[PDB]
RNA sequence: UGACGGAGCCAGCGAGUCUAACCUUGGCCGAGAGGUCUUGGUAAAAACUCCGUCGGGGAACGAGGAAUUCCUAGUAAGCGCAAGUCAUCAGCUUGCGUUGAUUACGUCCCUGCCCUUUGUACACAC
């Protein structure tokens, strides 16, 4: 058996399917590497959990994402939420504790939009 | 919140409010600007009980696996919790961590 | 919640289908207790009948507004979003600020990137207990839907010859007091069911003297709509027209609420049928 | 509907009024059009096929 | 020839003064369609 | 979120009011990308002219131009 | 108003006709088969 | 035949779900393999063909 | 507040054997009706992103006065595809997406509008 967790994440319309594996330490999000999404204004509103988190918490793994659905800030939200959403997902299920509630309070901290999209609903007046 | 909200306290201080959720949480919200500042997982130190007439595991179940009464204490600093299971704890906040586990 | 609203309504068709079929007990049991009172012999269905002849103690013992809205016909307060159709003209716009100022218990939505399942939503969960959409054509309005979002009824109707107050004249204010209704020419039970629905709109019990009142009338299939200020004089009553007045005509009432555009329809504009002209409410 | 006319003056007189198409579907003529001078749009019954002849009874 | 549909009405003296005195009328009777409470 | 609450707004980091504000325009109501750009290149001037350091001095900007006292028109 | 005018005298005119075709329907009716059952009650007899 | 648009096939509740099985693309290996033979075979293969439809058109 | 050439990349609605133009030169065939071929002219995803280049219009007009009208969050304003639903809509109408702010969230002073001006409810409290 593969060690395997897979997550999910949402903007407005887009879809973004977030497999994480144990492997070689690379990301690759939908078959090109991370370093080429291509809006450039973002690449680093993408990276945001890598950096927040440092590095050989992924040196461990293999994320593969693919992203569909919505336009180019929506899918680049949706990506940075489901890379977040499963590093911490993995790390609960293979690893310790410890790394899981440190990880969410780090999260948490920075920005809480990682983890929880919110459905912004509409409202009465 | 990631699971249905079942118990609410309030801070003394009236900024913050700590909610117990059927995952086995508390939170700690800050209310000006409405965001999570401090959480404490308590999942797993719940000394939770297995039934006479049951056919699981105490481990395994999951009937009796949150926290579903909370209160502050009046320095705003402590939580006791209690729920449907065994066990009374007593949660820190400024640390997130239990200062003991009755029974 | 949703399922618990997909539930309740389950449970409602399922009893109005059943009313449905015991009906015909309603006008059994109504002969019997007919006859009972002034001694008459049965008929031989009912002679025969023992089921029924022998547990007619408890249904002896059994014994108008219409249904949807009587669980709550006169207690809450109805209120009402009315909501511009999409990239609303200026014109159409102003339509809407008027009828919103129109109605008592009403407050005003801008459509812009709302879709209506999602406000659907947010309204069944808000509590806005009706939607009006307001459909244009080049400023001009011609369409006004009223949906009952208590998975209730939507009539669609068409609305025509409008006048506008703004363009009218500067005439100052409303008076914007719960007002008074008058209803005249609704008789066949399509016309009960709109007056039912446009009522329930409105509020409820106004003050016995108050001073403006809303008409719809029936004149050939067409509602008129006005809003008026009456002051009572010792020798007569004259009174000063106000707010829009415009000719509006349903045509369509679906039995879901207006998203649904699949839902049960209890009727409809016939107007390629042969006999079509002939017929007053078709 | 393409040449049961050939001025908007005329589709404007006739409008408003009742047809069948040759498939015994009806309908009625609705409004006259601006940029072609003689062709008008009418709502039918169902989904009127090109390969149809709309007729109008006239006396 | 034939027509489909009666043509809409249009307003007029008439139209506005009948309906004005079926108004003004039914104020004289007081004669209202409300909703009224339901007390209790 | 900083637009519910009273002050969300103020809660708001600073450089993203300033980029918002200079996106509201005629013909750049819309245009994100475009103001955000625009903010990089500025910051860049501004550190290769001005060498201290870009949000040093737009704090500095913000406070120094902050009017202190206002009127309104009487009744 | 050539639309209205049509229309009403159209309506008119089909229900004046079935007014009169009801009329007379039911005259033959009534009168005819009155003296018809008293000729049958009259054969019966002998 | 009808057709089913792509929110109502992807929501259908489990036991009434439709089976489109879409058509291989790469040719696999048995189907490589299989041999059909000839002759004889090939012109009795073909009469089954025409009896069966004679009989199914008079039924 | 730009123009132009190549690039870069992402949507959601909709799927009835039904969805779609007319004039024109002349060939052949055809008893004809007509058919085939020629034949000439007129009707119908954007923005965004990275590289490159340039540096008033054929009498009117250079962002549109005075007054008045609408607007508080996925809202203002941009931007393209699609459908045409028994009323209404092609001079258009309605949906579906993507990009996404400014500033009050207070006050009854003005402008109107409402209300009440008797606790009646059962404590403790004014």
């Amino acid at each position: 058996a593969v060690p395997s967790v897979q997550t999910f994440g949402k903007k407005k319309s887009a879809t973004a399917v977030a497999h994480v594996k144990a492997g070689k330490g690379l990301i690759k999000v939908n078959g090109s590497p991370i370093t080429l999404v291509e809006p450039e204004i973002l690449r680093f509103k993408v990276y945001e959990p890598l950096l927040l988190v440092g590095l050989d918490k992924f040196s461990n793994i293999d994320i593969r994402v693919r992203v569909t659905g919505g336009g180019h800030v929506s899918q680049v939200y949706a990506i940075r939420q489901a890379i977040a959403k499963g590093l911490v997902a993995y790390h609960q299920k293979y690893v310790d504790e410890q790394s899981k509630n440190e990880l969410k309070k780090a999260f948490t901290s920075y920005d809480r939009t990682l983890l929880i999209a919110d459905s912004r609903r509409p409202e009465p007046k | 919140v990631y699971s249905d909200v079942l118990a609410l306290s309030m801070r003394p201080d009236g900024k913050e409010v700590a909610v117990s959720t059927l995952k086995g949480q508390i939170s700690i919200f800050n209310i000006e600007d409405a965001k999570q500042v401090g959480n404490i997982d308590c999942r797993k130190d719940i000394i939770s009980g297995r039934f006479n007439q049951d056919r699981f595991t105490a481990k395994n179940s999951e009937r009796s696996k949150f926290f579903t009464t909370i209160h502050y204490s009046f320095d705003g600093m402590a939580i006791v919790a209690g729920g449907n299971n065994n066990s009374i704890c007593l949660y820190d906040v400024p640390n997130e961590v239990l200062l003991k586990r009755f029974i | 919640m949703l399922r618990r609203q997909a539930r309740e309504r389950r449970e409602y068709l399922y009893r109005k289908a059943q009313e449905l079929q015991d009906s015909q007990l309603q006008q059994k049991r109504q002969i019997i207790k007919q006859a009972l009172a002034q001694g008459k012999p049965l008929p031989k269905e009912l002679a025969e009948d023992e089921s029924l002849q022998k547990d007619f103690r408890y249904d002896q013992s059994l014994k108008q507004v219409d249904d949807e809205y009587a669980a709550t016909s006169g207690i809450m307060d109805p209120r009402i979003i009315v909501t511009t159709s999409r990239d609303p003209s200026t014109r159409l716009s102003q339509f809407a600020k008027e009828i919103k100022l129109l109605f008592p218990n009403a407050v005003r939505l801008n459509r812009g990137n709302y879709v209506m399942p999602n406000l659907v939503d947010a309204c069944k969960k808000s509590g806005t207990t009706d939607l009006v959409v307001l459909h244009e054509h080049r400023g001009v309005p011609t369409s006004l839907t009223i949906s009952h979002f208590p998975h209730g009824p939507t009539a669609q109707f068409s609305l025509h010859n409008v006048v506008m107050r703004h363009d009218i004249i500067n005439a100052g204010n409303q008076s914007e007091v719960n007002p008074h209704l008058i209803f005249d020419n609704f008789t066949t039970a399509l016309g009960k069911r709109v007056v039912c629905i446009l009522k329930h709109l409105f509020n409820a019990g106004p003050k016995k003297d108050s001073e403006r009142v809303i008409t719809f009338a029936n004149r050939g299939d067409f509602i008129s709509v006005r809003q008026h200020v009456y002051v009572r004089t010792r020798e007569g009553v004259e009174i000063a027209e106000v707010g829009p007045r415009f000719e509006m005509r349903l045509f369509e009432l679906r039995l879901g609420t207006l998203e649904n555009k699949d839902a049960d329809v209890e009727w409809q504009l016939r107007r390629f049928i042969r006999t079509a002209n002939k017929k007053d409410y078709l | 509907i393409k040449d049961m006319f050939s001025s908007a003056m005329e589709v404007a007189r006739f409008e408003g009024a009742q047809i069948k198409t040759v498939s015994g579907i009806r309908g009625e003529i609705k409004r006259a059009l601006s940029k072609p001078e003689g062709h008008y749009r009418a709502a039918f019954e169902d989904k009127i096929l090109m390969s149809d002849i709309v007729i109008l009874r006239s006396w | 020839f034939d027509r489909t549909a009666k043509p809409v009405p249009v307003i007029t003296s008439e139209v506005t003064e009948s309906l004005e005195d079926m108004i003004r009328r039914r104020i004289q009777d007081s004669n209202f369609d409300d909703l009224q409470r339901r007390t209790l | 979120r900083y637009a519910n609450k009273r002050f969300r707004k103020a809660q708001c980091p600073i450089i993203e009011r300033l980029t918002n504000s200079l996106m509201m325009n005629g013909r750049n109501n819309g245009k994100k990308l475009k103001a955000v750009r625009i903010i990089k290149h500025t910051l860049d001037i501004i550190n290769v002219l001005t060498d201290q350091n870009p949000i040093q001095v737009v704090v500095d900007a913000i406070t120094n131009t902050g009017p202190r006292e206002d009127t309104t028109r009487v009744g | 108003f050539e639309a209205r005018q049509r229309i009403e005298e159209k309506n008119k005119e089909s229900s004046d006709y079935h007014a009169k075709m009801a009329h007379i329907v039911n005259t033959i009716n009534t009168e005819e088969g009155a003296e018809k059952n008293k000729y049958e009650r009259e054969r019966k007899l002998r | 035949g009808l057709k089913v648009p792509k929110a109502v096939q992807k929501e259908l509740p489990f036991k009434s779900q439709i089976h489109q099985m879409k058509p291989q693309k790469k040719k696999t290996y048995m189907a490589k393999r299989a041999v059909v033979l000839g002759g004889d075979e090939k012109k009795a293969r073909s009469f089954i063909q025409k009896v069966l439809t004679i009989s199914k058109a008079k039924d």
